[PDB]
């Protein structure tokens, strides 16, 4: 299983990835990933239980969520893997990512509606069902609510942080995890969600297929951090209320721990790390 | 200590906030999930990656996001 930079996919691989995503949507499976994510967004809080977000388990949680989604894609087409979007490099609305043969482009200015690509509402193939904003069409406003995607220099400063995470293990923390997540500092992962806009800026952000490519690159950055800091590892390592410690299991699966997810190579490799 | 309540018409929509977790926001009578961050900033489920300083700011961000659309309850 090799996760490739989206920019490098062949036309055949783009076609097959799109078709596999649209089949998970058609069969009803896709929308339950949107629902799960929103349930965790809404329940993960800085002063109580927190598992998928604003906590050390942000990274292994999204790694296991993306694996569940990749395995569902592979149950439709075994050749498909999740690509990643290096937003530090492919940073404009002209990136091939946003072309009509892949994810389609930005939304029109009146109502944010995406008008091209396979996920445009007009195709009839991408109803937005799990939602808060009552509109049922995919929306985006690339670069509308924040002017720029992170740069490579910004990513490198976060990558340079040696501690995985620090007490109080939440959105106030210093350390790598919270700087990558983006609640402190120059802001990597949260800013990308804000930059895409539309559903990607909300708790039902997996409604946009770019969600997966965004988190696959966040996931790659955790792998690169590990290569940079082989002396550093997941914390906390035991007895922390409300936070998933290294060897504690994670909801919703209950059968996997951060410890089981630290090494991505047990599940996939990258085109280049 | 929770923020004060508020009630105004913003962009033609009624937004209300009140202490109650901890604090409730409504847009035209429909409750909007909002959350407070450790540093005191707020977000809503329709701007959940974008901290703003107050619950009124989160309610206004939600009205901006919705572009007139009814909110669905959570
Ligand atoms: O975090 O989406
Ligand atoms: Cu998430
Ligand atoms: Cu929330
Ligand atoms: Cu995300
Ligand atoms: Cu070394």
């Amino acid at each position: 299983t090799v996760r490739k930079n989206q920019a490098t996919l062949t036309a055949d691989e783009k076609r097959r990835f799109v078709a596999a995503v649209l089949e998970l949507k058609r069969s009803g499976r896709y929308d339950e990933f949107v629902r799960t994510h929103n349930e965790f967004i809404m329940s993960d809080t800085d002063s109580g239980e927190r598992t998928g977000h604003r906590s050390p388990s942000f990274l292994p949680w999204h790694r296991r969520f993306l694996l569940d989604f990749e395995q569902a894609l592979q149950s439709v087409d075994s050749s498909v893997t999740l690509p990643y979007w290096d937003w530090s490099a492919d940073r404009t609305v002209r990136a091939s990512l946003w072309a009509p043969d892949f994810l389609g482009g930005t939304g029109r200015s009146t109502d944010g509606r995406v008008m091209d690509g396979p996920f445009a509402a007009s195709t009839g193939n991408w109803p937005i069902n799990v939602r808060v904003d009552s509109r049922t069409y995919l929306r985006r406003s690339l670069g509308g609510s924040v002017a720029e995607l992170p740069t490579r220099a910004e990513v490198e400063s976060v990558l340079a942080i040696s501690a995985y995470d620090l007490p109080p293990y939440n959105s106030a923390s210093e350390g790598f995890r919270n700087h990558l997540e983006g609640w402190r500092g120059v802001n990597l992962h949260n800013r990308v969600h804000v930059w895409v806009g539309g559903q990607m800026a909300t708790g039902v952000s997996p409604n946009d297929p770019v969600f997966w490519l965004h988190h696959a690159y966040v996931d790659k950055l955790w792998a690169e951090w590990q290569r940079r800091h082989p002396d550093s590892a997941y914390v906390p390592t035991g007895g922390t209320p409300d936070v998933v410690d290294l060897n504690e299991t994670m909801k919703p699966w209950n059968t996997v721990r951060p410890a089981d997810l630290l090494d991505h190579t047990a599940y996939y490799t990258f085109d280049a790390l | 200590a929770a923020p004060e309540s508020f009630d105004e018409v913003y962009k033609g929509r009624r937004i209300q906030g009140r202490p109650a977790g901890g604090y409730e926001v409504f847009v035209d009578g429909v409750q909007l999930h909002v959350m407070r961050n450790a540093d005191g900033s707020w977000i809503s489920v329709v701007s959940h990656y974008d901290p703003v300083p107050t619950p009124r700011a989160a309610a206004r961000a939600a009205v901006d996001e919705l572009q007139g659309a009814p909110l669905l309850p959570f």
